[PDB]
């Protein structure tokens, strides 16, 4: 007996289901470390990663919702990115949009 | 791409199909529904979902919630599901989908800059508790139920008075007067009874005029047919309720006679099975009434091997019988019962009994009444298996049946369900989180109107706050004008409309009883019986349609040794 | 340890049984308060152990006796009540006559 | 029928002729009269007298009193006297014969529906003490007092400033408009003294009109003709009374030229024998005067083996002196005199000093007026035997002569008994209960303007109130708007008149100070005695016609190592 | 005739010339000028000055000061002077030299009746802290800052829930209203901040116009350019402050594109070291910026021997890192840092840094923002010497360097030094009384807006308030009514303008924040400088001009071991 | 003493460490409250003792052992943390794992 204990039900979870996805190659070319969250706009990520930020307009990160990617100094990898959905407006980061897309 | 489901609720707290253990008992719930959609779950701190254009959006104060509750397993009368709690105006907003609209799909919880977080990933959230049965002994009584999960306290009482000591009853307009302006000093959401023995309507109606949201019979002040009657012919045009603790020494007629006064008309019965008070040995059959409300008293739940000594004793000090005269020995035999006490768990069990609560230092424990209701469930796990409406391999109606005993069932008695008793839209925002290790004994959070009032918290000075010792202290909602705007004083009909709250200053929030006498045991929630019941006046075995109920004693309880100091 | 406010007034009585304890081991005779915390404090102990509530009504009447104690103490206590969480949870402890 | 004396006192409490022995001292109280009609006494709970048509009414709220304390035996200044209590509205509404008039003979105190009871059978009940020497040095003092008995301080203070440390001052508008706003926090009724200091009328006036009671005169800030004429002066035209700590010093004037100064007009003086404060060695000739009238503070009340060491390194601590400078050792062995200390208490015992007090936290301890006034009580029957005014085999007029010390005497010397200082009707509802075993020690009930406001309380969570740890804890008289409406803040006439009430937006019930100036030894009761006495320049012993007035230190006192832990 | 000095000191607490240990540390402070005329001190006591037609005057109130702190030896900013101090009305009147104009010279502080007395002789009297960086976690922590000597707390937060644990923000119009009601049942001052993460600036407008001084940016809501942007665009339309905690995880670029962000604008930098958060490795590099108000959190000061271990842990936990993914590993070994640790405390002895601060309970101990002020000065003084600005032969010019980082920086980056922040005339009354051994760590009187709030208090029973146990305990200043005229609520321009206070019935006084936008690096009392600092990105090693900025851990700290029970 | 509130909450701490230290002397298993007493409070007397925060970290981990301990209590106490003033101030220790 554990106390408040969990009984999970073997599987998985399929994430982000039915929406668009895209795989772009990324460099680090910066001096100092970059992670990246799950929701942050990836077209406009730290102008130090190098990448096809056309492609990225309107993506975030396909990962568990919560979680990061971090690129270290001269990293590079290929990352997978899911579309933005809802109204698909995109407001903050470098305020690059601040509107529709 | 995919996420293991070991995982995934590692990172979000459980999903559809997984169970969990409560506390140390025999009790597993499985998640029912999942109001998230996948991949699109908020969660906060760095790097994370709940950021300026990410799970955060542009809304301003009106158009988004003031607090989230993150990735909340909700136990509640209508459901175990998993979802974001919106919270706005101190009122419960939404169930739902927490986020942001502008990049997020499916959200029903707008967060936006003005939007406070708690992150219940992991925990269990339940509504806060709604105790009725409360002697107003001493103050003390606030902070001790508000810690174990009630946030709601109705009852009577003066202080540490002979009439206190022995009944819920607040005696008169001044001493009414006196407790409402009381009340505002309180972290839990207060309405009062009056002293309902007398046979003349217009001293009741007086005591309802001050403030009073019910009145209690009490065999001590005379518990007698046309006391009752008086008491109830009051509360039908006032639209309180009426508590009764019965005429134990049977000295104006039996139950049935009691039955007989009360003709059909709506009341509590306190201690329904008896060892708290009332008509010996019969009082239990009152459970078979549609017109009754029945509740249990906390030490007698559940039948434990120490119950009966410790009663027998706990009644020969509460009434100065000495074990010397035959006939206050005959008394105590007449009214602590091993029959009725074993008999109670049961009528718990199948729905009998509706409601739980303590009689708070009056035979009666007031920090118990959740973990009391929770060992009563776990020890009819154990000997009766599932109840019937079980569907799966796990325990949630009976979790549903029982949770509805101290949440929702002592609200709708006291006609205060349309504020408080569950996570329904609209209603306070009184919820409790629990780490579900510590279910039912010790909460995380306690809420009080969409504001902490009282959480463990570690050391004051610490970098964190975490570090020991951890102990539970009283949080901002519990502070002077925010502790009044995130309470309720409830006030009969007739007090609100002649300006009691103006007149005596009252400063919390106020809500006004309604449907008091409307209420039967058909809307008592998961928990709506009428046996056909039966009492040996010889023997006091309770039969339900000539079927001995009983139960055995439990040596060992959960929710015990392994959590308290003492 | 998350301590509830129930737990933090029993560390009270825990403790001025402890003052009682080095006082008895003096050789003092109790006074009253000294005497009502040791004997409490005692069952605590025995319902942590595991003992019952029957068991401990009757070993409580042997913790002190009337000559431990100042002149007056045993008729200024005619019981000692004290509740702890026994193996079965929170029970009621009365000790009638507890000093003789 | 019949029933047996003994099974009677078990029942009821102990009736006419019947002794009762206070706490462990040697002073025995025995009922004088009994008000109730034998057989038709009424008790509170299961199948006892208060119920519906029996000793409880049909009567409204307005026909009934919302407080009876049944069974009492009181203990006053006019007598000891079994009697049940009525409080209405706050206050004393009757001393009499409760029930229902309907069934019931020679009901004086009618319980109705509105009635809630204190069980005071087997109990003493007192009224509150009023201590007049406070030391405002922080507010914990409230609590502490309270819970010893104390009802009323009246005294002066900032909190802990050197000022407030040496003297009972709270100096100027601005802070005697502060501290009248944190008295509305406290469960006690507070007055305030003024800084009496000063040669300038106006300077006075403006703090009384600010809101104090009266004005001290301390040594401390010059104690000197001029500066006390001008307090006389200004107390003469604004009906405020005039504390003073004389000039130890002689610095001045002897005290001859104090009592010049004075000139006939009324003047409470503070530790009147001298140790605490005033003309060395002579101050305590005072009480010698009409219009003087004489209180002592606590560390001194009983003389005992520990007094002197304890006293003489008390002052040396106080003052800074050091034992290696002969002058500051000349100047502490001046104001601490064995002589003076051992007349003190036969002087009490005579009725020549008329109040007691504490001199809290500066000479004096906060909770201890009321075990060592019964102290002193104590040692003088031991040494002294029956008071020429005894009648009797009891103590009854000792007993009435030293209650009155901290009770009514305190109240008409600061021109407050009519508020309070008694069981009299009309008076604020301000009564201890104590149980014989610790009565003057630990009361079991204190009750404020008719609410309970401090009590011992058992374990929280407990099935009764009873179970250990048993430690006092604040009630619902001591809570928020409800504390407010039961206890009283005293201003003097002029405040009042002002409207410093409205202006500080002050919470709690108002009263205001009348009779400072018309009070004189005479209306000291059971304590106006106007001795001849001297005090010689060179031996410091005290006569009183020439006959030497003395008494022999303690070696062992009661109300002392068999009731406290420390 | 003369005195010796050491008699002299003795008697009225040190003068001109003379030397005091700060503590146990190796600080020592020399009077550099003392404003009374020797002879002509004011003391207060039996004999002594401050007596009527003496050292005390004829004056009405409207012609003294209620309060004067005798013989103070003030450590500020601006001094370290031997002064009588008076106040009035709440705030500091003058400093100079009390008594009576009527025989004594000089007078600049006129004591009448009206007059309360601190006996400061022997004592250190500082202004009360100013703590910046409060998480409103629970409600404790005003006590205990209180405590410490910190009269004012500027922060944010809801209570203990996950987005308060992390980030100093009171997120929206109703917690913020909630939780300015709650400040009025607080002893400190309090300004709040809101949640500054949001690119849509009317969600900024409507927070500041319920009532926040200020927006805190944190990297937990995006910390993006974006969001900076915003933030301080309204910061500048409604003169209120933005605190930053950057960006660690460098997502939106690195420390060089927040700056651009910021463009220039006033900001508050929060831990700037960046253990406590923000760009890394190089946040610390912010202080070389003329608009830049640099902060530190408390942990990281000074460097000591279990710094490192500490933290790096301390991380873990706070994250849920767990040592076993490299990239956890990675994260917490970029953000903990032994170079940036070490050069912090050098940058902070060269004025570089300028404020000190807690993070309280968020990787920040909130009773020692002070002391450890403190131990950077002695460790540094240790380490360097004499700073190049010390003029004699003591640590003056470091020790007012050192006391306006808690003190007037603080005050000025928030804009609320017109009200507090230093000993100045007009100011609140805000005062702090040390024993010299205790200084820093324990002080002797904490006084509110001119009334004592908190002070170490003895036995309550006692015949003095010295007797064990002495612990502290809330006094008159932090009572209800007494308490709301002693403390500030502090609200925006918009808040005030819009009736904030009299819509949520706040019952504290008010006052009004200005100047958050002109205040830059060239006004931060003592520590203006703008080093030219860099950061290696591969070895973290700070350089000013190309020099290595460095210092050595501590093995052994003063004001720790000596002082505290655990 | 001038014991500051933060002084007077470690009281309360090391008191329910004396709790429990009895108890396990008597040879029971501890409860929950207990065993996190037990170990805070050991901790607090390492650091007036002048050990190091890391020796602590690691010294922690061996006070009890699952044996002593009821069932479950291990996976209840993830980690044990308390602050204490060390030679060098305050410090924060925290014991992973500490039940085994
Ligand atoms: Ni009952
Ligand atoms: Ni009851
Ligand atoms: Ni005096
Ligand atoms: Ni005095
Ligand atoms: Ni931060
Ligand atoms: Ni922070």
């Amino acid at each position: 007996m554990i106390p408040g204990e969990y009984h999970v039900k073997p599987g998985q979870i399929a994430l982000n289901t039915g929406r668009a996805t895209c795989r772009v190659v990324v460099e680090n070319h910066g001096d100092r470390p970059i992670q990246v969250g799950s929701h942050y706009h990836f077209a406009e990520v730290n102008p130090a990663l190098k990448f096809d930020r056309q492609q990225a307009a309107g993506y975030r990160l396909n990962i568990p919702a919560g979680t990061a990617v971090r690129f270290e100094p001269g990293q590079k990898r290929e990352v997978e990115l899911v579309a933005f959905a809802g109204h698909r407006a995109v407001f903050g980061f470098r305020g690059e949009v601040m509107g529709p897309l | 791409s995919n996420i293991s489901r070991q995982a995934y609720a590692d990172m979000f707290g459980p999903t559809v199909g997984d169970k969990v253990r409560l506390a140390d008992t025999e009790l597993w719930i499985e998640v029912e529904d999942d109001l998230t959609t996948y991949g699109e779950e908020v969660k906060f701190g760095g790097g994370k979902v709940i950021r300026d254009g990410m799970g955060q959006g542009q809304m301003l104060a009106a158009d988004c919630v003031d607090l989230v509750l993150t990735n909340a397993l909700i136990v509640d009368h209508w459901g175990i599901v998993k979802a974001d709690i919106g919270v706005k105006d101190g009122r419960i907003f939404a169930i739902g989908k927490a986020g942001n609209p502008d990049i997020q799909p499916n959200v029903t919880i707008p967060i936006g800059a003005a939007t406070e977080v708690i992150a219940a990933e992991g925990k269990i959230v339940t509504a806060g508790g709604i105790d009725t049965h409360i002697h107003w002994i001493c103050p003390q009584q606030a902070e001790e139920a508000l810690v174990s999960g009630v946030t709601t306290m109705v009852g009577g009482g003066t202080g540490p008075a002979a009439g206190t000591h022995a009944t819920t009853c607040t005696p008169g307009p001044w001493y009414i007067s006196r407790m409402l302006q009381a009340a505002d000093s309180l972290p839990v959401n207060i309405g009062l009874l009056g002293k309902g023995n007398v046979s003349q309507p217009d001293a009741l109606r007086e005591q309802v005029a001050a403030g009073v949201i019910g009145l209690k019979i009490h065999e001590d002040w005379g518990a007698t047919p046309a006391a009752i009657d008086c008491a109830l012919t009051v509360a039908d045009e006032m639209d309180i309720q009426v508590a009764l603790h019965s005429d134990t020494l049977n000295e104006s007629g039996f139950v049935e006679d009691t039955l007989a006064a009360i003709g059909g008309r709506t009341i509590h019965t306190f201690h329904t099975e008896g060892a708290g008070g009332g008509h010996a040995p019969d009082i239990i059959t009152a459970c078979a009434h549609p017109n009754i409300l029945p509740s249990s008293t906390n030490p007698t739940l559940p039948y434990t091997l120490n119950t009966i000594d410790e009663h027998l004793d706990m009644l020969m000090v509460c009434h100065h019988l000495d074990p010397d005269i035959a006939e206050d020995v005959a008394f105590a035999e007449s009214r602590i019962r091993r029959e009725t006490i074993a008999a109670e768990d049961v009528l718990h069990d199948l729905g009998a009994f509706s409601l739980t609560s303590s009689d708070s230092q009056a035979m009666g424990r007031v920090g118990e009444v959740i973990l009391r209701t929770w060992q009563v469930a776990h020890r009819m796990k154990v000997q009766r298996g599932a109840l019937a409406e079980e569907t799966g391999d796990n325990d949630n109606f009976r979790v549903k049946r029982y949770i509805a005993k101290y949440t929702i069932n002592p609200a709708l008695t006291h006609g205060i369900a349309h504020e408080v008793g569950s996570i329904e839209v609209g209603k306070l925002a009184d919820l409790v989180v629990w780490s579900p290790a510590f279910f039912g004994v010790k909460p995380a959070t306690v809420i009080k109107g969409g504001m902490i009032a009282i959480a463990p918290m570690g050391d004051i000075n610490a970098s964190i706050p975490t570090p020991q010792p951890v102990h539970y202290r009283p949080m901002f909602g519990a502070l002077g004008s925010a502790r009044h705007h995130c309470r309720l004083t409830f006030l009969s009909q007739a007090a609100a409309a002649n300006g009691v709250a103006e007149r005596l200053n009252l400063r919390s929030a106020i809500a006004v009883v309604k449907g008091c006498r409307t209420v039967q045991k058909a809307d008592m929630v998961h928990n709506s019986l009428q046996p056909n019941i039966t009492v040996d006046a010889q023997t006091y075995e309770v039969r339900v349609d000539g079927e001995l109920i009983t139960s055995e004693p439990a040596d060992v309880l959960p929710m015990a040794q392994r959590y308290f100091l003492f | 340890m998350e301590l509830t406010p129930r737990e933090k007034d029993k560390l009270l009585l825990f403790t001025a049984a402890l003052v009682a304890e080095r006082r008895l081991a003096r050789g003092l005779k109790l006074n009253y308060p000294e005497s009502v915390a040791l004997i409490s404090a005692f069952i605590m102990e025995g319902a942590r152990d595991g003992k019952s509530v029957a068991s401990l009504m009757e070993e409580g009447r042997h913790v002190l006796t009337r000559e431990q104690v100042m002149e007056g103490v045993p008729e200024m206590i005619p019981d000692i009540q004290v509740e702890a969480t026994f193996p079965d949870g929170s029970k009621l402890v009365t000790v009638h006559n507890p000093i003789i």
